[PDB]
This record gives structure tokens, C-alpha cells and sequence, in this order.
């Protein structure tokens, strides 16, 4: 085991070697926004939420799976890095369903949490979305691709967790899409329902 | 050119999964083998090769339809191709692109009905120097306007 | 070796085998076999001249007489006018100035007065299928000396004094990476290298120019590359679409193996190295340096972020370098002649020379290489040839997507590193791009930016979603529904982006909108108030006006209309309805008289 030496926001910590920023200032009781992380699984951080600057660094890096190193100093209450969250939010807002009153998750959904989070009023923008197709033809589980913002956690526990792994990645763009083989349903495929 | 093998025969495949097993990251290399002697790409053949190699559909699949050098249709027996880089463009190729779509009657990225004419989007040949360029099969033609296209699409 | 008289070098370009080069070389030993003079004259399949406009090209030594447009109806003359008779024709050899004055050495003409080959030195002279002629012109002396002499340790020392640093786009140190590959130490012990000759952006077409001319100084860099930090295992990599330079480089493998170069217990040393084949298809994303990693162990081709870095995490787990080729073109040239010979060229800042690939509204077309520290003025005019037909530049793009416009206001720049990022562009693989007045500058800005759409790997959402969204901006310009204000709203995405992006494209995407509003401002305005194309390009932002002189009234272009916004009574110019046609076009080439013009 080896042990790193950091500094954050002036506050100086000594980590197991291999832990990151996140958990480390968890650990010191600073929070850092998430949708793409989950522990032990999902460490790829294509959400890009969780911008923070480093000193010494050309363009701003990702605290989800940065590593931690010996010697940085990390602040996190620059404005440039709050302006970037922002507008990263209204770019997933403008593609992500707005009418968030009749949702099944209504409540409690993240994307609604870090809407108020971020504190972001104007939408400028028009735009078009994904497709609209719904595949009411399964037993158990029904998907509405026009809610979905790639976040790449569904197939991931289901390959390895699971290791069942029916589900993948296609297209180019917009055509990029979570499907299952061969644009089929999952009545027609081997889905195991686990849930 | 050698015949396009029917999509019934799976023994070539097992036979070339059986050869080309030892080395990692084959998913690519045998997929190009399979596209240069079959053409294209129907279901049940990548699927075969899931059951061959123990791995499932979706990484395969994925790969399948990532890179636009890998078709899932049967194609026509003459490829059309329009250098769309930026040496041809500047040239005026749209003006190319427009003749294409009023003499043959279909799109970009159309078939026509009789498998002959078929048309696509490639990027760069890179035989940029002679811009104007238009490839078909092994054939480019060089430095040439919107009046040759009539005479070179009659040439075959 | 069998004497000759004669020598002639042919052109194997991917220009010149366009307009049927192989066609020629058939017929060129057709003709040697019926006048009998094939034993002492001598026909070699070389590289690119640099000079792909004047393709093919034909060269007879010890003459050294230039020919340009030769084409096959003139092929028995050509056998007997010059070998047999020893005199040339005036007519096929190429005359810059017009004045009948023929130059005696390629360097002679104003498309090579500048023109430094270095790692080109000898491409385009030797023949790559022939291991004897690069062997006899220098070759395979490098490996000799640090096998038995020079140290690993002390090979990185020279590159440092050499100052070089990558041309791959990042602009960085390149024996600094030699070093950061050094210190690593895997658990194993087992070192891999790579090598990048991706090149996908339109424009670039150098990087197998070197593969065309020559494999053999390629892989011999490395042995070199392998010897410094301890690599047992090579890859390297190449696209499918390229038929004829895929099989000769596996040909020169295998004089490797058969001379005992490539392998195992190399000229008699205890070093072992090993190379084979990788066979990419064209993704222009694979030219990230872990997109290539993860596209060779056949996952998808998600580019990974940094860091962990390339250097110390690589092919399962061990140790890898990135790099492209023609920065492995000129280590032979450090050890044979000094790193001091490579720091005698260049400014203080960084050495040597830079090769380039020009292309647009120009005279001549070809490849360019040129000592750093010179001026942009004195590319376009002297040494292209000037502008064709008298037309006026307006601005020159560097780098294709990956760079910037460069107008009339910046033709004394010096081209460097910290001249052009303070001009707001980067070089990157080196293609250059004239533009002139004769086509609008917005549209054109949308031309790169539909590059970046249809290539993105689709993992970061700015990368997806920011892309697309900032097309319909331009387009609702391009066809007149656009309102004011909305290039203040492309504003707000110009720095929020490139601070938000993972994928290299992302960094790079929109600035060549950030290029064009700094200097081109005004004429935007003419798109948006105006309603009018400056280049009549526009298809939805143009009108046309005949002229009632020039008219006849025949009423050809009556015919032609297929919305019927023309009518009118013959003999007699006609009326155009602007509102009511759907502006295809059609009518203006149907008039014999050109009476139509673009308004
Ligand atoms: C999508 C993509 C494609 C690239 N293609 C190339 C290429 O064809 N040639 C090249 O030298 N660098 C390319 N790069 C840059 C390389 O990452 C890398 O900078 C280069 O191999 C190293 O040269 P450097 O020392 O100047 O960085 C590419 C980068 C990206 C993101
Ligand atoms: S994702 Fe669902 S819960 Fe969240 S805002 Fe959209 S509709 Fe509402
Ligand atoms: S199902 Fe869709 S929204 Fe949910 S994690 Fe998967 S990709 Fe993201
Ligand atoms: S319910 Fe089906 S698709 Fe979802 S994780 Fe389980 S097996 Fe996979
Ligand atoms: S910029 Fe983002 S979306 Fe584009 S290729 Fe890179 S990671 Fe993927
Ligand atoms: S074809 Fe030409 S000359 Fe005849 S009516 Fe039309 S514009 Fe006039
Ligand atoms: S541009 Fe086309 S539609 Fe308009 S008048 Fe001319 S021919 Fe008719
Ligand atoms: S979880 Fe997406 S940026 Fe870290
Ligand atoms: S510019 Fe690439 S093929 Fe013409
Ligand atoms: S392509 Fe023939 S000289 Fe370059
Ligand atoms: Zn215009």
C-alpha cells in the first residue's frame, strides 16, 4: 500500500494509493455531482457533471475517475467550472423529455435534483429529439428510448453483475442508441426479468 | 473477382473462427474477412460466430454497425463514389452530388432497383490532386466537371 | 550490377495511378522489347515526386530531363526520340516562366527552390522493392552503430539536444516521451511500441507518402525505437482502403526476415524485435492514441480519458509509445549526421524543417517541405505558382477541421507554434487550403463542421448533442429563417464547449467558427440583413437577373423551368418571377448565350 499526499482547497490529506478525488472529499465532507458513477461497476465518467480545475493542467479534468497525485491543489469555486456544469445542463435538458409532470419517476428523479442543484432558469435553445417508439410488446419491462441519456449504467450491470449482457450500444449521433440485438424486444431476446 | 459466397454455407466460417482463434482482439480481422468473402453481413452468420467464440451478440453487433466500412445490406454490383473531401468540395462537387441525383433518379445513399448503380458517401480516396474525383470499382476518373458525368455513367 | 546507359524513374503516386500510370509502365517495356535497348535501359516503380499536377511523371538519367502530362498516345515516340536519337522534346517538358528555358535540376524550378527533403531524402529516389538500392544508397548504417557502440541511455540524450518536438498536433517534446517510457517498470518486464499512420482528415495525404516511397527507413526506426527502451513486440498500423501500399510493405518484411533484420538475435546482438500487420479500415477516430489501443483488442472505439496515461498503462498493462511516422523518418538522419545538423534549422524556440501538403485554387498541386521560419506570403505567390486565373484570395485553411481560416490581413505570418495559436490555429497533419472569392465563407464553415458530426465517437454529450444543435443556427441562415442575435447565441457555445469535451475532436470542433467571426464578421450580416450571398452561393439566398442585351428571347430557358417562373413572348427578353421559382438552377446552363447571371 502506498500513501498520496494531497492538498484540496488548501486542506491537506494522506490516501490510500488508487482512491480519487471523489471519495476523498467525501470523505472530507465535500460533495462532487453525479449521474455517471457507481461504485465498483461504472467508472468510464461520460456524464461530465463532475468538472472541477486543476492547476497545471492545459483543459479541465473529470473528479470522478481522476487520480489522485502527489503534490496538486485542487479549488473547486471557480466560476468557469460553474459555467461549464451549467451549460453542460441545458445541452442533456434540451434532449432529455420535459414534461417531467406525468414521468413514472416524477419525484425523485436525478436529472430534476440537479436542475434545481445547478440552479439554471433560461432554456434558449429548440431542437429535435430521439425517436418515439414504444415497445409495449414485453412481459415485465417496458423502455421509452426518448427519456434515456446514455448514461451507460443499465448495460453495465447487466454485463457484469449480471453477466447476461443483451444489451449494447449502436448508431452514429442520435442513431447512438441502447437496444437490444438486432432491433428486437426483449420478449425476444433472453432477458431474465431480473430487474 | 471472385464469387460471393451464398449466406447458407456456415462451414467457412467455423473453418476461418477454427484458424484465426489464438490471437486477441480478432473480433476485427475476422469480420473483414467475412466481409471480403461473403459482401455483407446477414444475422444469423454473425451470430453463428457468438456461438463459436463463447462471447454474445452485443459487442459484435456493436462493432457491426460502429464503423461505416462494415454493411448489414446486400449491395449492388457497381459502388459510385463522389470524393467528398475538401479539395473536391471546393471545387464545387455539390454540383457533382446534384448531376448524380437528376441522371440516376435516386438519393445519396440509394440502390437502384436493378443492383447495378449503387451509391454511397466516401469520404477521401486520397487521390485529392486531381479534384474533381469519381471512383467506380477500381476506376477514377480525374480534373473533370459536371459535362463528363453523362458520357463516364454511360461507359458502364 | 549490370551497367546502363539509361535510367528512367517512375511516378507510383495514388495521383498518377489515377490517370493510369500502370497503363504507361506495361507499354513503357512493351516498347523496350521492340527496339532492343531493355538490357541497358532501366525502368523503376518509385515514390511521389512531390508534384502529383504534372503526373505522371517521367525522369531519363544521367539526362535528368523533366516530362509532364505524358499520356499513352505518345509512347513508341518517346523510346526512340530521346533513348535512341538523345534529344528532347520541347513540348512535354514542363516551363514555369513560358520563355523556353529548361531546368537542368528539379530544385532549379520554383516548386522545389525551397523544398528541404530530409525524410525525404531519399523517398521517391530509391526502389522500395529493392532492398539492394537503399542498401546501396546508404542504408541500414544507423542500426550498425547502435547495436555494438551506443548505449540505450545515451540515444534519448541525443534526441533532447536535438530539440524535436511531435508534428502530430500536440506540439510536445518528443524525448521527453522516450523518457516517460523509460522509467516505467512493469511487473513482467515486457515492453510494446505502436505506430500511427491513421490519417483520415480530408487534405492530408503525406503520411503513406514515406510508406509509398519507402518501408524500408520505417521499420528500421523501428529497431531503433525498440533498442532505447527495452521493446520486444511492435505494432503498427494501417487502413484497408489503401490495395497497392498494403502489399508491397509486407513485402519489404520479409527481406527483413530473409536477411535476418527483423527478429530475433538481430545482426548478432542480443536484441529481438518482431513486427506484423494491423489491419484498419479507415476510422478516423482510431488516430486518438488510446482509441487505437482499445480498437486493436477489438472492443468499441471509446477514446479513454487521461489520465492514467498512454506511456505507463498500455497493451495489457505494459508499457506503449505513440507517435506518428515521419517523425520517425528523420531519427536515422539525427545519428548519421548529427543532432546539431538537425538543430542547425529552424528558430531558437524549436528546430529542423516541417512538410506540408498543399491544396485549393492552386497552379501546381503537390506536397511541400519547407525550413521552419517562413513567411505565408511567400507560399502562395512564388513558390504555388500564384492564384489561377487572376482570381482574388480571400482566406487560407490550415490544419482542415482541425484548424483555422487565415485572411489577407495575415500573409507575413511566420508559420509556428506560437505564432498560429496566437492566430487561433493549429497545423496538425499540415494540409493547406486556399479559398478565393468565388465561393461564400459561411457555407464552407458548415462544410468542416459536417466533417465533425458523422465522424464523432458519440461518447461525450457535447460531442453529440452540441454538435447538431449548433447546425440548425447556420442552416436557418443559409436559407434566410434566421433572425438577429443568433450568432451572439453561437457565442455562448464557443467557450463552453471546448472547456467540455473528452474526445480530441471536441477540444478542436468549433474553431473554425471561432476563426471566421473575428475577422469576417460584416458579411454574416449580409446573410442576415441583406439577405444576400457575397459569392451568389447560397442556393436559397440567390436570385437570378438576365441581362436584356445579351437575351435573345428564344425561350430556351422558358422550356427549362420547371416551377414556370419565366414567361414571356418571343424575340424578346423575359420576365423572372424570384418568388415563385424553387432557385434549382436549371434555367442558366440551358442558355447557349450564358445570358443568366446570379444576383
Ligand atoms: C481523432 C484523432 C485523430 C488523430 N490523428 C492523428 C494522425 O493521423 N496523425 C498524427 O500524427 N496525429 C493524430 N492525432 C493526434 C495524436 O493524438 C497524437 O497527438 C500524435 O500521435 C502524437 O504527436 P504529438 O507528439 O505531436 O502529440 C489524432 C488525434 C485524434 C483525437
Ligand atoms: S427524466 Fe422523468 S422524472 Fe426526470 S424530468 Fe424527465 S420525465 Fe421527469
Ligand atoms: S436505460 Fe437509458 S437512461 Fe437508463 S442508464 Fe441505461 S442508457 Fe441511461
Ligand atoms: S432485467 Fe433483463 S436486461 Fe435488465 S439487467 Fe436483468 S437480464 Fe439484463
Ligand atoms: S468529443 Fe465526446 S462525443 Fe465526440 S468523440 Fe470525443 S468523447 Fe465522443
Ligand atoms: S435561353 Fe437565353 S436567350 Fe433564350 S430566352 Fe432564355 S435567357 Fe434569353
Ligand atoms: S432557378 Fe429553376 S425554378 Fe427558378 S426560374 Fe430558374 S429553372 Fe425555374
Ligand atoms: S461520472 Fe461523469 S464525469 Fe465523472
Ligand atoms: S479531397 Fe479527398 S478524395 Fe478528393
Ligand atoms: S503522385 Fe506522381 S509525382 Fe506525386
Ligand atoms: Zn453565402
Amino acid at each position: 500500500m502506498k500513501e498520496i499526499t494531497f492538498k484540496i482547497n488548501g486542506q491537506e490529506m494522506i490516501v490510500p494509493e488508487g482512491t480519487t478525488i471523489l471519495e476523498a472529499a467525501r470523505m472530507n465532507n465535500i460533495d462532487i455531482p453525479t449521474l455517471c458513477y457507481l461504485k465498483d461497476i461504472n467508472e468510464i465518467g461520460a456524464c461530465r457533471m463532475c468538472l472541477v480545475e486543476i492547476a497545471g493542467a492545459r483543459a479541465l479534468q473529470a473528479a470522478c475517475v481522476y487520480p489522485v497525485a502527489n503534490g496538486i491543489e485542487v479549488l473547486t469555486n471557480s466560476p468557469k467550472v460553474r459555467e461549464a456544469r451549467r451549460v453542460n445542463l441545458e445541452l442533456i435538458l434540451s434532449n432529455h423529455n420535459r414534461e417531467c409532470t406525468t414521468c413514472i419517476r416524477s419525484e425523485n428523479c436525478e436529472l430534476q435534483t440537479l436542475a434545481t442543484d445547478l440552479g439554471v432558469s433560461d432554456i434558449p435553445f429548440e431542437g429535435e429529439k430521439s425517436g418515439k417508439l414504444i415497445d409495449d410488446l414485453s412481459t415485465s419491462v417496458v423502455r421509452d428510448e426518448s427519456k434515456c441519456i446514455l448514461c451507460k449504467r443499465c448495460v453495465s450491470v447487466c454485463r457484469d453483475v449480471q453477466s447476461v449482457a443483451v444489451l449494447g450500444t449502436v448508431g452514429r449521433g442520435f442513431t447512438s442508441q441502447v437496444q437490444p440485438v438486432f432491433n428486437k424486444s426483449l420478449a425476444d431476446v433472453g432477458c431474465i426479468n431480473c430487474g | 473477382m471472385a464469387e460471393l459466397i451464398p449466406v447458407e454455407n456456415l462451414d467457412v466460417v467455423k473453418a476461418i473462427v477454427a484458424e484465426h482463434r489464438e490471437v486477441p482482439g480478432c473480433l476485427m480481422q475476422i469480420l473483414q474477412e467475412t466481409q471480403l468473402k461473403y459482401g455483407y453481413l446477414p444475422l444469423e452468420l454473425q451470430g453463428t460466430i457468438a456461438d463459436e467464440l463463447g462471447i454474445p451478440l452485443t459487442e459484435v453487433y456493436g462493432v457491426a454497425t460502429f464503423y461505416s466500412q462494415f454493411t448489414l445490406k446486400p449491395k449492388g454490383k457497381y459502388k459510385i463514389g463522389i470524393c467528398l473531401g475538401t479539395a473536391c468540395y471546393v471545387r464545387g462537387s455539390q454540383a457533382i452530388i446534384d448531376k448524380v441525383n437528376s441522371v440516376l433518379g435516386t438519393q445519396v445513399g440509394d440502390t437502384t432497383e436493378d443492383g447495378k448503380w449503387s451509391v454511397d458517401a466516401t469520404r477521401c480516396v486520397g487521390a485529392c490532386g486531381l479534384a474533381p474525383v469519381m471512383m467506380i470499382n477500381e476506376e477514377v476518373f480525374g480534373r473533370l466537371t459536371v459535362d463528363e458525368i453523362p458520357g463516364i455513367l454511360e461507359k458502364y | 550490377m549490370a551497367y546502363k546507359r539509361s535510367q528512367i524513374l517512375i511516378c507510383g503516386g495514388t495521383g498518377c495511378t489515377s490517370s493510369g500510370s500502370m497503363v504507361l509502365v506495361k507499354e513503357l517495356k512493351k516498347e523496350l522489347v521492340k527496339h532492343d535497348i531493355l538490357d541497358e535501359v532501366e525502368v523503376v516503380t518509385t515514390g511521389c515526386f512531390g508534384l502529383c499536377e504534372l503526373g505522371p511523371v517521367v525522369i531519363v538519367y544521367p539526362e535528368g530531363t523533366f516530362y509532364s502530362r505524358v499520356e499513352a498516345a505518345d509512347i513508341p515516340e518517346m523510346v526512340e526520340e530521346h533513348l535512341v536519337k538523345g534529344r528532347p522534346l520541347d513540348r512535354l517538358i514542363y516551363n514555369e516562366k513560358g520563355d523556353g528555358h529548361h531546368p537542368l535540376s528539379i530544385n532549379e524550378l520554383g516548386f522545389f527552390k525551397k523544398q528541404r527533403r530530409i525524410a525525404l531524402a531519399n523517398c521517391g529516389v530509391i526502389n522500395p522493392e529493392n532492398i539492394d538500392e537503399y542498401i546501396g544508397f546508404d542504408g541500414y548504417l544507423a542500426l550498425e552503430k547502435v547495436l555494438l557502440t551506443m548505449s540505450p541511455v545515451d540515444v534519448i540524450n541525443e534526441v533532447k539536444a536535438s530539440g524535436l518536438r511531435g508534428r502530430g498536433g500536440g506540439g510536445f517534446p518528443t524525448g521527453l516521451k522516450w523518457q516517460f517510457a523509460h522509467d516505467a517498470v512493469s511487473e513482467d518486464g515486457i515492453k510494446y511500441v505502436a505506430c500511427n499512420a491513421d490519417e483520415g482528415d480530408p487534405g492530408a495525404f503525406m503520411d503513406r507518402s514515406v510508406l509509398e516511397g519507402d518501408p524500408h527507413a520505417v521499420i528500421e526506426a523501428m529497431a531503433i525505437a525498440g533498442y532505447a527502451v527495452g521493446a520486444s513486440k511492435g505494432y503498427v498500423y494501417v487502413r484497408a482502403e489503401y490495395p497497392i501500399a498494403v502489399n508491397r510493405l509486407q513485402i519489404a518484411i520479409d527481406q527483413a526476415k530473409e536477411y535476418g533484420i527483423l527478429g530475433e538475435n538481430i545482426f548478432e546482438t542480443d536484441f529481438s524485435f518482431d513486427l506484423e500487420i494491423r489491419l484498419g479500415a479507415g476510422a478516423f477516430v482510431c488516430g486518438e492514441e488510446t482509441a487505437l489501443m482499445n480498437s486493436i483488442e477489438g472492443k468499441r472505439g471509446e477514446p479513454r480519458p487521461r489520465p492514467p496515461f498512454p506511456a505507463n498503462k498500455g497493451l495489457f498493462g505494459k508499457p506503449t509509445v505513440l507517435n506518428n511516422v515521419e517523425t520517425y523518418a528523420n531519427i536515422p538522419k539525427i545519428i548519421l549526421n548529427g543532432a546539431e545538423w538537425f538543430a542547425s534549422v529552424g528558430t531558437e524556440k524549436s528546430k529542423g524543417t516541417k512538410v506540408f501538403a498543399l491544396g485549393g485554387k492552386i497552379n501546381n498541386t503537390g506536397l511541400l517541405e519547407i525550413p521552419m521560419g517562413t513567411t505565408l506570403r511567400e507560399i502562395i505567390y512564388e513558390i504555388g505558382g500564384g492564384i489561377p486565373n487572376g482570381k482574388a484570395f480571400k482566406a487560407a485553411q490550415t490544419g482542415g477541421p482541425s484548424g483555422g481560416c487565415l485572411p489577407e490581413s495575415l500573409l507575413d505570418t511566420e508559420i509556428d507554434y506560437d505564432n498560429l495559436i496566437a492566430a487561433g490555429s493549429m497545423m496538425g497533419s499540415g494540409g493547406l487550403i486556399v479559398m478565393d472569392e468565388d465561393n461564400c465563407m459561411v457555407d464552407v464553415a458548415r462544410f468542416f463542421l459536417d466533417f465533425t458530426q458523422d465522424e464523432s465517437c458519440g461518447k461525450c454529450p457535447p460531442c453529440r448533442i452540441g454538435t447538431k444543435r449548433m447546425l440548425e443556427i447556420l442552416e436557418r441562415i443559409c436559407d434566410g429563417k434566421g433572425v438577429e442575435g443568433d450568432i451572439e447565441r453561437l457565442e455562448e457555445l464557443a467557450v463552453g464547449i471546448k472547456s467540455s469535451a473528452l474526445c480530441g475532436l471536441g477540444q478542436t470542433a468549433p474553431n473554425p467558427v471561432l476563426s471566421t467571426i473575428r475577422f469576417f464578421r460584416d458579411e454574416y450580416e449580409a446573410h442576415i440583413r441583406d439577405k444576400k450571398c457575397p459569392a451568389g452561393v447560397c442556393k436559397h439566398l440567390l436570385d437570378f437577373k438576365i441581362n436584356a442585351d445579351t437575351c435573345k428571347g428564344c425561350g430556351i430557358c422558358a422550356k427549362k423551368c420547371p416551377a414556370d417562373a419565366i414567361s414571356g413572348e418571343k424575340k424578346k427578353p423575359y420576365n423572372i418571377d424570384t418568388s415563385k421559382c424553387i432557385k434549382c438552377g436549371a434555367c442558366i446552363e440551358a442558355c447557349p448565350f450564358g445570358s443568366i447571371s446570379k444576383a
